[PDB]
């Protein structure tokens, strides 16, 4: 409201160029081309009417594409997890038993994926829903490298998620994931990215989650007027850099990816979901997957599958590595800052 | 050794408009810049501080502009006056610089 | 001041005179139509270029 | 384009005018001048001891 650091205070208002650009156009002149040569409220609500006029007398500011979905609360819990997590949409699981009959190699149990998925519906009930990312880490927790922080993921899920026997949801869905790779229906063929959390609506057995399917993060008016701010949080088992592991320490915008690792063995099949931060082209990424993860190459068609997730627009991108609280549980959480979401498609194996 | 520093440089061309000086007004010929670890050393044994407050100029400089003066002048109609305005607007413009 | 003087001459100087020269209209354009071998090269062994 | 200017804070010292009679060496001379020396042949100086 017109302060006196004016040249910045007018600069934050959306300039002098728009005044000078309308000066030669509109402020001067008749040229373009011419001839030659009622005590407490009202005025409380009355200035609120004027606030609508203040909303109408005027109106950078980035854009979004907010999305909503009516979502069952079996697998994910938008109440237990705070605003600012990853989310994952799914295909409808009636396509699961038929595609396993044609994509699984000969000699493998194609009945296994339809049976393992059916046991999950009777275990979370003691309809294409949504998988939250923290729930997915405890499922693939039995394949990682840092196993203690994967148990820190498992420490809060069994105590904060709504439902009965959340550990039985975990150990059955992890059995579903071991039935995914065995029936060759890869989880990247099912897991689809759905935007980062901003808010949700509570209801019995289902929740209406809002999310940004494309755009930046922190300037969404969350609904809370004190804090329209919510940082992106990732557990420490999934956060993988390629600036430190490849000695690329230069500044530049850092991309964010999702990466699946596949190990194809007889009834011992591993799954690991990683969030890869990089300064690389997405076409200049598959060679970097060859250098690191050649161990799952031999034990297996590719072992890797990946897609874009978002971009950090910072010159020197800033990350945090803290221990936050999901209720009473201290989890080592990699908090990311300033993320501009742009999704993409997965990449192939067979 | 100090006396060698001071005499190794030949004086420079510029003569400033004003000159940093003492309280008494004696001018100042230059600036030693060291770490503090040395400065403490020198000020005990090897030197004496013969003034405390000095006088320093304030305003920056400016430049005198003799430029190349060019015109692009919108014109409506072609006649001598309209053309002489070119010659006129020149003088107007060169009258402005002074 | 010097430059003003020069603008003061070309302001006050005799501008144009009246001269006989053939002016033919071609297309829409006027033209000086001129052959110099009289006014110049006549009576001088310099060949007409 | 081209540009020009002049400082108002700093002025040069072009000439350093050294006079011989400002020096300490001018004791050891007797600086008497002719305005006519080139017209002169062998001049002589006498001593009586």
């Amino acid at each position: 409201t017109k302060p006196l650091p004016t040249a910045p205070m007018a600069w934050a208002e959306s300039s002098p160029r728009e005044l000078a650009g309308h000066a030669p156009l509109r402020r001067v002149l008749r040229p373009p081309i011419a001839r030659r040569d009622t005590r407490a409220t009202r005025d409380d609500t009355e200035q609120a009417v004027d606030k609508i006029l203040r909303g109408a007398r005027r109106a950078g500011a980035p854009r979004y594409h907010l999305t909503r979905q009516v979502t069952l609360t079996d697998l994910c819990q938008p109440n237990a997890e705070r605003a600012g997590a990853l989310l994952l949409a799914l295909r409808h699981p009636t396509d699961l038993p038929h595609l396993a009959r044609h994509r699984a190699p000969p000699g493998r149990q194609t009945e296994r994926l339809a049976e393992a998925w059916g046991q999950l519906l009777e275990a979370s009930a003691l309809r294409a829903g949504l998988v939250s990312f923290n729930f997915l880490v405890a499922a693939c927790a039995a394949a990682y490298d840092a196993r203690d922080a994967a148990e820190a993921v498992r420490a809060h899920i069994t105590t904060n998620y709504g439902g009965t026997r959340a550990g039985a949801r975990l150990d059955r869905f992890s059995e579903c994931l071991r039935a995914m790779v065995h029936t060759h229906v890869f989880p990247h063929e099912v897991m689809r990215f759905f935007g980062g959390l901003v808010s949700w609506v509570t209801q019995d057995e289902l929740a209406s989650v809002t999310a940004v399917c494309s755009g930046p993060q922190e300037a969404t008016h969350t609904g809370h007027p004190g804090r329209p701010r919510s940082a992106v949080t990732i557990p420490a088992c999934a956060f993988v850099d390629l600036d430190a592991e490849l000695c690329l320490g230069g500044p530049g915008a850092a991309f964010l990816y999702l990466v699946f690792t596949y190990r194809q063995c007889r009834d011992q099949e591993l799954c690991c979901v990683y969030v890869v931060k990089s300064q690389l082209p997405p076409r200049g990424l598959e060679a970097a997957l060859e250098r690191l993860f050649g161990r799952l190459r031999i034990t297996n068609c590719t072992y890797a599958a990946f897609a874009e997730l978002g971009v950090m627009p910072d010159d020197s991108p800033r990350c945090l590595h803290r221990t936050e609280r999901f209720g009473a549980v201290g989890v080592p959480v990699v908090i990311l800052e300033g993320v501009v979401w742009r999704p993409g498609g997965w990449r192939a194996c067979a | 050794w100090l006396v060698d520093l001071t005499t190794a440089t030949q004086p420079s061309v510029a003569v400033p408009r004003l000159t940093h000086a003492d309280t008494r007004g004696r001018p100042v010929d230059g600036v030693l810049v060291t770490t503090a670890a040395i400065k403490q050393r020198l000020l005990q044994s090897f030197l004496k501080v013969e003034d405390t407050e000095a006088d320093v100029p304030v305003t920056y400089g400016e430049m005198v502009l003799n430029g190349a003066n060019l015109v692009t002048a919108l014109v409506m109609g072609k006649a001598v006056r309209s053309l002489d305005d070119v010659g006129r607007h020149l003088l107007e413009m060169q009258e402005e610089q002074l | 001041e010097a430059n003003r003087e020069t603008l003061d001459e070309l302001e006050s100087a005799p501008q144009t005179t009246r001269v006989r020269a053939d002016l033919v209209a071609i297309g829409d354009r006027l033209v000086f139509l001129e052959a110099l071998e009289k006014r110049i090269y006549a009576a001088t062994n310099v060949p007409y270029p | 384009d081209v540009e020009f200017d002049a400082l108002l804070g700093s002025y040069c010292n072009t000439l350093s005018l050294v006079r011989f009679l400002e020096l300490g060496l001018s004791v050891a001379c007797v600086c008497t001048k002719f305005p006519e020396l080139a017209y002169m042949n062998e001049g002589r100086v006498q001593f009586e001891v």
